[PDB]
RNA sequence: CGAAUCGCCACUUCUCUCGGCGCCAAGUACCUUCAUAUUCACAAGA
RNA sequence: GUCAAAACUUAUGGGCUCACGAACAAUGGAUGACGCUCAAGCCCAAUUAGUGCCCAUUAUUCCUUUGGUAAGGGCGAGAAAGUGU
RNA sequence: CCAAAACCAGCCUCUACUGAGCAAGAACGAGGUCAUGGUUUUGGCGGAAAUGGGGUGCCCCCACCCGUCUUGAAACACGGACCAAG
């Protein structure tokens, strides 16, 4: 999706990793001006383009336009708060608190990983009744070879 | 990254004597990676223009001048340079950047690699911003547009280095390395 | 501790069944050695020198010190834990049993009693 | 009294035995012994296994989740005391105090269960990048 | 009993960086086995490469052809000539990594349902190359070049496919089983753990 | 014959342009064995 | 980039380049080799990024030796007025 | 004897001005370390153990045959099969 003012890049991967602002103005092809009242760390600043992922949102907005403008209009639509529901920001928050967290955070998820994945087998085995499965699909119709007999 | 080029302001005179009692000050605009070669610069200019040099002056001030914003704009660069394959080549480029630094830097960059000159080979002439219209360039002037929209096409996205990875299995992110 | 553990032998000693591995100063402008390339065996020089408080101490802990009859003994009865008495390897089995009730009786050590 | 056992490091804390018989076994820091001395980590041995021991400060990783044990007596925890029956009396006196200091906490049931995990540094895995 | 391999998928990978990337990690000990080495690629056009590999092979001891330099027309066993330029090939430390590659041509039965395959992303041919360069995929050079089995190993290459393929659907109910089965799981007793999945993104 | 090695899988192991699980109860309920193997020491175990 | 220590192929730097490119006619074959081409080339600048690293018989420091016709102090076993053991 | 941890010392590393910048100064805190010094502690090993040496092989790495005259020798320059006595 293109890359034009208002644009909702993310920056990748400098100091200011995850975080998101929306391109203010274009300098030249290899550069943009990026900004985001909504973090502190994204005051208006020169990202590069190679360092920026575009977003598929994208305020409507003019260029070289001033920052009140814009803790303004994205307010007006959110952009930031519609952006964090998607799957492709929590991922990004997810990692992020992965990263983050303690060492009991982890137990307290592996005991949810298998508190899952041992309820994915559960409802699995209950669900082995219906094929197919090599322990229950290849039975029934293995035994058809022992009926036979 | 940020600009390669400093913006100094280098000023200074030769020092008083009774055979000059109240010497011109002379204002000095240069683009340096340091002041103390900013200051070196600014005495290349004292001797080859005034004839002034470097034991007999005085720098009256280093000082490193504040960017005018941030804002991205257009900057029409003045810039002398030598070289054997051409003596003393006048050439108003233009190039788009943030500051007078920035533009300047680009432009030894830029004039660097079109001519193999080297920084002491070029001088700056002086370092306008330009209004949109102005620029006669064809190449900035794409980017004027108050609606320019473009793709980032054929991306190479490099992870961030703490996430690199030599090995990976083909159809996921799984490491292998 | 030892500065370096290695003879310092002759160059290609290895080469010549003749040439006893002991130490010549090379000479000869070519000399591989004494021009002292990298791959070379090495010279002796005063930097190998051993540590000079732990020097002519035997692993024992003794400076060895000839012997060659019981009344030497008497040279190291006051300095027993300094010097051990090493007997000289000519004196008859005979008068080594002579030194060696005697050198166990003053407590003096002996390199091979 | 002296101690230059870290910050990271204090009783009731729950830490990560790197070291010994007892690896990746998280372990409650008990108390640290009269003089800058060893920790006494405690399994409790009524989760984990493990029995009240001395391990040194930097055979552990001293994660951030800990107990509020103040409540717990480790005073019967003294070095001349480093199975017979005045040891395992010791531990079984110990193990149940500690043992319901855990319990008290909120999130108290978790840590019962954190306790009966096993550390293991797992292929991918990047302690270094971990924080605890 | 399998030692722990990993089968590098060589496919649109620059010739000579994933041969200089493999090469290292084979000296770091990694027992690597390439594949699909047909299909390095290599920069520009092809008539450049056979034109270099044509004045390789133009190379041999004029008194006895017999034990000169050997031109081998196999993408991996060039991929294994690239690969063994690249690590001590004299020391035994680096002869014996070269032993610890084994290239394929294709992706061969054996190695096939063993595992996923690694790649090399820093030897992408579209991290590296610039798009609309032209460049050689290597099995085509060498097809030109005398390599003799280049239709041999895409009528296998196809076979894998179709046969891969049809196991990607023969599987399909099952894949469709545990997805179904899993996201139930997240509605069954995981309740806390519900709110510990949330976060994290599970 | 004592060995070094230390994730597995028919949920990756197709193609072409966050794979699942495992990590100490077969499960989120901590029921429940662990000590003296006496604070590192090849995991004394696979 | 590998060989080769180091950018596990760093840059969240600029340009340029498609075919070569990287201080001082005849045995087949030499950017050192491979290979590299959004370079692993060239010019430029950089150092984690508009918020570096690697390698010396070098330097510094530590230990030891040796020399000083160098500077001082001293006179459980030792304490010698001593160039040199 | 091998280890490991600690302590102390050492050692090392990790405001000001200016118009956001510097040519700019320390502090707190923490880490590292005995191939640094002094303080033990604690374990492991104990006919054998242990450190050292010696021998043989390997591994990685380094390494042009010496003497010679010569500006220059690995030289496609000379002398050089082995050893003993001289
Ligand atoms: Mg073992
Ligand atoms: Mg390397
Ligand atoms: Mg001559």
């Amino acid at each position: 999706n293109y890359i034009r003012a208002g644009r909702l890049v993310r920056i990748i991967r400098g100091p200011r990793q995850d975080r998101v602002g929306v391109v203010v103005d274009i300098i030249d092809g290899n550069r943009v001006l990026v900004e985001n009242p909504a973090d502190k760390k994204m005051w208006r600043h020169v990202q590069n383009l190679k360092n920026v992922e575009p977003l598929k949102f994208s305020v409507e907005l003019s260029r070289n336009c001033s920052t009140k403008t814009l803790k303004n209009v994205l307010a007006e639509k959110k952009i930031l708060e519609k952006y964090a529901a998607t799957k492709s920001a929590r991922r990004i928050a997810a990692k992020r608190a992965f990263a983050r967290s303690t060492d009991f955070e982890r137990y307290q998820l592996r005991v949810a990983k298998r508190s899952r994945a041992f309820w994915t087998r559960k409802v699995f085995d209950e669900n082995d009744k219906k094929k197919p499965v090599s322990w229950h699909k290849v039975a029934l119709k293995k035994l058809q070879k022992n009926a036979k007999k | 990254v940020k600009p390669h080029l400093r913006h100094y302001c280098v000023v200074g005179r030769e020092t008083p004597s009774e055979k000059n009692p109240a010497p011109t000050v002379y204002k000095f605009e240069v683009f340096a990676p340091n002041f103390v070669v900013a200051k070196s610069r600014f005495w290349r200019m004292m001797r080859e223009k005034n004839k002034v040099k470097s034991t007999h002056g005085d720098v009256l001030s280093c000082k490193v001048v504040k960017d005018r914003k941030l804002a991205a704009r257009n900057y029409s660069v003045d810039i002398a340079y030598y070289s054997q394959r051409c003596g003393y080549t006048h050439m108003v480029k233009e190039f788009r950047d943030v500051s007078k630094a920035g533009a300047v830097s680009q432009a030894y960059h830029d004039l660097a690699s079109r001519h193999r000159a080297r920084y002491h080979n070029i001088e700056v002439l002086g370092v306008k911003s330009i209004p949109n219209h102005q620029v006669k360039r064809l190449s900035i002037s794409e980017y004027h547009a108050s609606n320019l929209s473009f793709p980032l096409l054929h991306r190479r996205v490099k992870a961030p280095r703490k996430d690199r990875v030599v090995f990976v299995k083909k159809n996921t992110k799984r490491a292998v390395v | 501790v030892k500065k370096r553990t290695k003879r310092f032998t002759r160059h290609k000693c290895e080469l010549f069944p003749q040439l006893s591995s002991s130490w010549r100063k090379p000479r000869g402008e070519d000399s591989p050695v004494r021009r002292r390339y990298k791959g070379q065996k090495a010279m002796p020089n005063k930097g190998y020198g051993s540590d000079r408080k732990t020097k002519y101490i035997t692993p024992s802990g003794f400076k060895n010190f000839p012997i060659h009859n019981v009344q030497d003994l008497y040279m190291l009865l006051m300095q027993n834990r300094k010097y051990a008495g090493v007997i000289s390897h000519t004196v008859g089995a005979k008068s080594r049993k002579a030194i060696v009730r005697k050198a166990h009786e003053l407590d003096v050590r002996l390199i091979n009693g | 009294e002296y101690t230059t056992l870290r910050k990271s490091c204090k009783p009731g804390t729950i830490a990560i035995i790197l070291a010994g018989r007892f690896r990746g076994r998280r372990v409650v820091i008990l108390k640290q012994l009269p003089r800058n001395g060893p920790l006494v980590i405690s399994g409790p041995m009524k989760y984990n296994g493990v029995p009240i021991r001395r391990i040194d400060s930097r055979y552990i990783i001293a994660t951030s989740t800990k107990v509020d044990i103040k409540n717990v007596d480790v005073s019967g925890i003294t070095p001349d005391i480093f199975v017979s029956d005045a040891r395992a009396q010791l531990q079984k006196k110990v193990d149940a105090a500690l043992i319901e200091a855990i319990r008290k906490d909120p999130l108290g049931k978790e840590k019962a269960g954190y306790l009966h995990s096993v550390f293991t540094i797992k292929p991918g895995d990047a302690p270094h990048r971990m924080r605890w | 009993h399998r030692p722990e391999i990993i089968v590098v998928d060589l496919k649109d990978h620059v010739l000579g960086r994933a041969a200089a990337i493999v090469a290292k990690q084979l000296l770091l000990g990694k027992k690597i086995t390439a594949v699909r080495c047909e299909q390095l690629t290599i920069a520009g056009t092809e008539i450049r490469n056979k034109i270099k590999y044509l004045q390789f092979l133009r190379k041999r001891k004029l008194s006895n052809p017999k034990l000169g330099p050997f031109h081998h027309r196999s993408p991996s066993d060039i991929f294994l000539r690239t690969v063994r330029s690249m690590l001590p090939r004299y020391t035994k430390r680096g002869q014996k990594a070269l032993r610890q590659l084994v290239a394929y041509e294709g992706i061969p039965t054996n190695v096939v349902r063993t595992g996923g395959r690694v790649v090399i992303p820093k030897a992408q041919r579209h991290y590296c190359y610039r798009s609309e360069r032209p460049y050689t995929v290597l099995g085509n050079m060498c097809k030109h070049v005398g390599w003799k089995y280049s239709d041999v190993v895409k009528k296998l290459e196809t076979a894998r496919v179709e046969k891969a393929a049809r196991h990607h659907k023969k599987t399909e109910k099952l894949r469709a089983a545990w997805k179904s089965a899993r996201k139930e799981a997240l509605s069954k007793v995981s309740k806390n753990n519900l709110e510990v999945l949330k976060k994290f993104g599970y």
